[PDB]
């Protein structure tokens, strides 16, 4: 505990991320809302805005 | 007999064809669209891209 | 590190507004994405190298 900062521990947590034609999983914290068609709008689906 | 009219409307179909695939070249850049760098990458470095 | 706990983390909603309240967490550094805007995109199957 009495060490400099270049010698203390430091916890790592490394997240590879993968993007591949599939349904995805895991999303972020964005509440769905219901399907309008027939008339122009934003669409913010998995990863095409 | 009418080549010397079809020839005119195949250049002009051609190169509307080549205008519309030439937005499939990256020229350089990580990808052709730009709501796939926009929502990864942040303003900072989305310009060199 | 010789042993590095690899979590296979899917079927998950990813907040990442979470690992900030906590103690002080530095250099953020994603390679290929924002360190914001991570919470409107879709991914398949992440993994967790800690």
């Amino acid at each position: 505990p009495t060490y400099g900062v270049g010698h203390q521990p430091y916890r790592v947590v490394v997240l590879s991320f993968e993007l591949l034609h599939a349904p995805a999983t895991v999303c972020g914290p964005k509440k769905s809302t219901n399907l309008v068609k027939n008339k122009c709008v934003n669409f913010n689906f998995n990863g095409l805005k | 007999a009418l080549g010397k009219l079809q020839d005119v409307v195949n250049h002009n179909a051609q190169a509307l064809n080549t205008l519309v695939k030439q937005l499939s070249s990256k020229f350089g850049a990580i990808s052709s669209v730009l709501n796939d760098i926009f929502s990864r990458l942040d303003p900072p470095e989305a310009e060199v891209q | 590190v010789y042993a590095w706990n690899r979590k296979r983390i899917s079927n998950c909603v990813a907040d990442y507004s979470v690992l900030y309240n906590l103690a002080p967490f530095f250099t953020f550094k994603c390679y290929g994405v924002s360190p914001t805007k991570l919470n409107d995109l879709c991914f398949t199957n992440v993994y967790a190298d800690s």
